[PDB]
């Protein structure tokens, strides 16, 4: 399941290692309260979020401007700690939200592009890493970046906006500011949990979520039917707080990973049939072996479609396997001492 | 083509690419602006929505 | 059926009993050192198949 | 063998087998001013190998400006597998032109030759220095052109892939003072020279700044040319492909432009607002009917020494007919391996692929007397499709 | 005559290098062994470990392997020691090779012990079927393993002898007989050329 | 192990004359990875395929020595041919040789016109060819999705 990390500056230094969180206390029992990491960290325990990992580059106090939050974003320490924990799946940095947004020009454009490439390049380090991103606050400059982004890891990387209020209060009474990105980190986590990672994380409701930081008309443009569209966090009349949008930043509108739950689904299957084949590295290459792995993957699939995972009305269409001396390999590559195993899904459509 | 360099398990997805035709919006507009209006000088172009 | 090295130089042993049709297999014992990265770590060994 | 005494005897079939087995395709080198740590072409294996064996930095070794490091960062955000490094010390002598074809050829492994400089002059040394000799073995070039107008001349211009513009980037890699090698061991001894030092040094920095960041744009192709090899065959061209990591190019194209110097051989880089940048030719610099097209030559380089790997098991073995068999055999599968993986053109293998070997075939009595072994091999291989022609007409 | 180049050298060696007609010597055993004595003996490793003393690059090599030819030990990047080349002294058609020359050894030597023991056989018709059918016989052997060239067995060797065709009445009177044998040796391919189009 | 051995490490030393390698697995504990011998052409190029031969021949030939000074004819050469076939049935049923059917995973061959001539039996030599078909390990696993 989807094990979110967060990533920023917080106010107790510590190492430059990750930590396991599986509730608030231990949350308080490390960290200090009060700050904005803190607070969606809390938002997404209080939407239902079960555990989750903390990352710290530094301090609180030692926050400079975007190109020193980038930088220390591309510091090669993270993705090593990152590839070497296992089970982080999802990757979070709602610091973003501390810089202000100046003006819209390409100087603004180039950084979050940047950003958004830092983000994906750290998805990289192991596959099937999503990315959760942020967009800048006025619709143009949003727009602007969503046409001019340039990038071959679009595949990876969802993003949503605008802004979220909560009712959460500092000393001061103001509402605090957070991003969507911790409230549907928990969602997922509970679709992952109560209907499974192949249900869409959209038309969902939030919790404890006053209002959009910006409205409804503005957001039109955003959102595109071929590609590069973004997801919106939606406010409804007599219905709540809403998410509307499951939409990643792949452009080609015959990609099947245009939507979030089928990349996630495929990298889902994918992790099993990697700890499924650990077992058969060094079995004899011969009809045991491939009537052995031939079961076991049929079984496991067939199990996946009869909880409505694959997109079939028999078991032929839904998936297939193949795997012998015929019809994925020759003998060639027997002597070559490589095993070939071709599976082909049909995957839902939101 | 997968390079088998090390004894372990690789993963491969299909590459070949998939084709097909999406219908686009065939009835977006450009209107003619005289030289001295204001709203038009100094730009290139506007788009308005609404 | 098996030679093993045990810790101790036994190339010349081995190149002179190996041979086709006699039945017998070898296992020998890497460097002590690190391994170098480029890879030539390997010349002292003498390509025999058994 | 002959037996001496009673009892059993084993005999091993010694008969030799053949198999052609395809290699790697997008192994590269490059050739620049690099600082390694230790004091020969090493590899590298990824990013992050390259920095514990080398000094990450925009400063060469003293001072020169160097867009190495950065362009390797390129290299393997674009996909790059592991590749080789040739680092070149102290003032370009002419020792060192002439190694540089006798040391690559030691690495048996290296396909493509980048520079990853970006000095006009730097690059012109280097590629000269490349003997006809080394291209013509089976290696292919990258080179970046200085301008739009006229193509670069090459030695070898059937193996020679040129690109145009060259492209941006926002930040470059600085380094710390313990990082550049002569910088912290000069602060503590003469503070007096370290600034003498330093003010070259931020001289070149607002340069830099000023003029963009300008990186050669043939170490961002190389890895291109090995995320294409990995996904698709070495038929696929490298064209069509989405740069990752850019901030912009040096100089925008049109349609009309690119024309001009697509016919000339020069490969453009385009952006295009529904897709982004990518690279929109896949041309060398030869315009016959055969070697046009990158993945037709390249293709038939690694054809070449695959085949010729394997019958490196063959030089000595007996010049009859159960010979002709076996080499027969080895490459048809091999052939018939690619054309089923869609690498060769027709609807049958007779159209795709043919291998001749025999007496009176391909050899004669005297070749034979004379110890040659004669193959013929012919292969159609796959070309882009540079223009997509629609005709639409009202029937 | 073959002649080998250059001098090998061990670890257990010393001061005195290995000449290397004695290493030589010991892989045309194994060569004959393995495959027979008309595989050529080269292409093949070197057993004991050992190593050229002088190393030969590719265009020296090119420079010896004409005329009265050197036969090279070289070492090979991704193949260790092996022994490159098999060419004799005499640079013409006939015994350009090893195999060649050394097959025709064999078999002379073969045929030569066998016919002992029909020295003074009767020299007429009834011995001449069983001289031919043995020597047939055996020539039958070396082609089907290999040894000889040839689509079909008489492309690949012939055996003569008669009143009429090898010897004349005088020959017989003088107590000769006379046994014509012709063989297609088999030669290596010390170059391959791959051409393509 | 002493040291550890990274992933593209292996990779480097895993061609021609291999080190097999001893490592470390979070999930796996210590295992040997790697069962390459010093020899990388097809025939010989693992561990199983040159040991299954090994104790083949050795069985065969322990086997055949009570066979030795027997009449060379043909009942010799129907118990010899049963023998070896039986042991080679064998060695396919428990999965030690690769082939839908037995004839794609073995021949034995011995004759008066098969394998010998005339001139080898009045000299005293009875020959018995026998192909194998040993079953590679699976080195690698290569899965591809659509």
């Amino acid at each position: 399941i989807g094990i979110p990390v967060f990533i920023g500056y917080t106010s107790s230094p510590v190492d430059k290692t990750a930590i396991k969180l599986h509730s608030l206390a231990d949350f308080a029992r490390s960290f200090p309260e009060s700050g904005l990491m803190y607070y969606s960290v809390r938002h997404f325990f209080e939407n239902g979020g079960q555990q989750a990992y903390v990352l710290s580059l530094g301090t609180e106090q030692q926050l400079s401007d975007f190109s020193s939050l980038i930088t220390a974003l591309q510091q090669a320490w993270l993705a090593q700690t990152i590839a070497a924990e296992n089970d982080i799946t999802l990757i979070i940095t709602p610091d973003v939200i501390r810089f202000d947004q100046t003006e819209i020009s390409d100087t603004q454009r180039d950084l979050w592009l940047q950003l958004w490439q830092s983000v994906l390049n750290l998805c990289k380090s192991r596959r099937g890493i999503m990315g959760l991103l942020d967009a800048p606050d006025d619709p143009t400059l949003a727009a602007k970046c969503l046409q001019q982004f340039s990038s071959a890891d679009r595949q990876w990387g969802v993003v949503y906006w605008p802004l979220l209020k909560s009712a959460y209060q500092d000393n001061t009474q103001n509402p605090i500011v957070l991003s969507p990105t911790a409230a549907v980190a928990a969602v997922i986590q509970r679709n992952d949990n109560q209907q499974g990672v192949w249900t869409a994380p959209a038309n969902i409701a939030l919790s404890k979520v006053i209002s959009p930081v910006r409205a409804y008309i503005e957001a039109n443009a955003l959102f595109n039917p071929d590609g590069t569209s973004l997801n919106l966090v939606r406010s409804f009349p007599g219905k709540g707080i809403r998410i509307w949008g499951c939409r990643t930043l792949e452009n080609t509108h015959d990609s099947p990973w245009s939507y979030i739950q089928t990349r996630r689904l495929v990298s889902y299957i994918e992790a099993y049939m990697t700890q499924l084949g650990r077992a058969f590295v060094f079995e004899p290459n011969n009809a045991i072996t491939w009537m052995k792995f031939k079961g076991q993957a049929h079984n496991w699939l067939r199990q996946l479609w009869l909880k409505g995972g694959l997109r079939g009305t028999q078991e032929d269409q839904a998936f297939e396997v193949l795997l012998g001396v015929d019809e994925s390999m020759r003998e060639a590559d027997l002597r070559a001492g490589k095993m070939i195993i071709k599976i082909r899904l049909a995957v839902l459509i939101p | 083509t997968t390079i088998t360099t090390y004894p372990g398990v690789y993963i491969e997805e299909d590459a070949s690419l998939s084709l097909s035709v999406s219908s686009s919006a065939t009835a977006v507009p450009v209107f003619a602006v005289a030289g001295d209006n204001p709203l038009i000088s100094g730009k290139p172009y506007i788009r308005i929505s609404n | 059926t098996l030679l093993v090295a045990a810790g101790e130089n036994i190339t010349t042993a081995v190149s002179t009993l190996c041979k086709p049709g006699k039945g017998l297999f070898a296992i020998f014992d890497g460097p002590t050192t690190e391994l170098k990265s480029d890879g030539t770590s390997n010349s002292d060994y003498d390509p025999n198949p058994f | 063998t002959i037996p001496t005494y009673p009892g059993v005897y084993i005999e091993e079939d010694a008969s030799l087998n053949l198999s052609v087995n395809q290699g790697n395709t997008a192994i590269p080198v490059f050739i620049g001013l690099f600082s390694p740590k230790n004091t020969q072409v090493t590899r590298v294996n990824s990013w992050l190998d390259f920095t514990n064996l080398f000094n990450a930095g925009c400063i060469a070794p003293i001072v020169n400006y160097t867009t190495s490091s950065d362009a390797l960062k390129l290299y393997f955000q674009n996909g790059g597998g592991p590749c080789y490094i040739l680092p070149q010390l102290d003032r370009l002598t002419q020792g060192f032109l002439d190694s540089i074809p006798e040391l690559i050829k030691q690495a048996l492994e290296i396909t493509l030759i980048v520079c990853p400089e970006w000095d006009s002059g730097y690059q012109s040394k280097i590629y000269n220095s490349l003997t006809s000799s080394l291209l013509n073995a089976g290696y292919f070039l990258i080179a970046d052109n200085q301008d739009k107008n006229t193509a670069l001349i090459t030695e070898v211009a059937s193996q020679t892939a040129t690109y145009y513009p060259a492209v941006k980037v926002s930040q470059l890699i600085q380094a710390e003072d313990s990082q550049i090698a002569v910088l912290a061991q000069l602060k503590e001894k003469n503070p007096t020279v370290y600034q003498q030092a330093v003010q070259k040094i931020q001289a070149i920095q607002d340069e830099i700044a000023a003029n963009g960041n300008i990186i050669p744009v043939s170490a961002v192709m190389a890895g291109i040319y090995c995320a294409t090899d990995a996904s698709r065959g070495v038929w696929k061209a490298p064209a069509n492909i989405v740069l990752s990591g850019i901030s912009d190019v040096a100089e925008r194209l049109t349609d009309d432009e690119q024309g001009e110097m697509n016919s000339k051989g020069i490969n453009a880089i385009r952006y295009f607002s529904h897709k982004g940048f990518v690279v929109w030719g896949a041309r060398t610099l030869q315009n016959d009917d055969n070697w046009r097209y990158i993945p037709v030559r390249r293709l038939f380089n690694a054809a070449e020494r695959d085949i010729k790997q394997a019958m490196q098991s063959v030089v000595f073995e007996p010049n009859s007919q159960p010979t002709w068999e076996r080499v027969k055999s080895a490459i048809d599968n091999y052939l018939y391996s690619l054309w089923q993986q869609g690498a060769l053109a027709g609807n049958k293998p007779q159209e795709a692929y043919f291998v001749q070997i025999g007496k009176d075939v391909t050899m004669s009595d005297d070749d034979i007397k004379q110890g040659k072994m004669i193959v013929k091999v012919g292969m159609a291989a796959v070309r882009p499709a540079e223009f997509i022609i629609l005709q639409f007409s009202q029937q | 005559a073959a002649v080998y180049y250059p001098w090998l050298t061990a670890d257990w060696t010393t001061t005195i290098d290995i000449p290397p007609s004695a290493a030589i010597a010991g892989v045309y055993c194994s060569v004959d062994s393995t495959r027979g004595v008309w595989k050529a003996p080269a292409n093949v490793p070197i057993q004991g470990g050992l190593q050229p003393k002088y190393p030969v690059t590719d265009d020296l090599q090119a420079q010896y392997n004409q005329g009265k030819a050197l036969n090279m030990i070289r070492t090979f990047p991704k193949s260790g020691t092996l022994v490159w080349g098999a060419r004799t002294l005499e640079d013409n058609d006939n015994w350009r090779y090893i195999p060649v020359r050394r097959l025709f050894n064999s078999a002379e030597r073969d045929i030569k012990n066998a016919m002992s023991f029909a020295v003074f056989e009767p020299n007429s018709q009834p011995t001449w079927e069983r001289v031919r059918s043995a020597v047939n016989n055996y020539l039958y052997s070396l082609w089907q393993q290999g040894g000889l060239a040839g689509n079909k067995p008489d492309d690949a060797y012939f055996v003569q002898i008669g009143k009429d065709i090898t010897m004349t009445d005088d020959d017989i009177k003088q107590g000769k007989m006379i046994i014509k044998i012709g063989m297609a040796a088999v030669r290596p391919a010390e170059f391959i050329i791959l051409q393509f189009t």
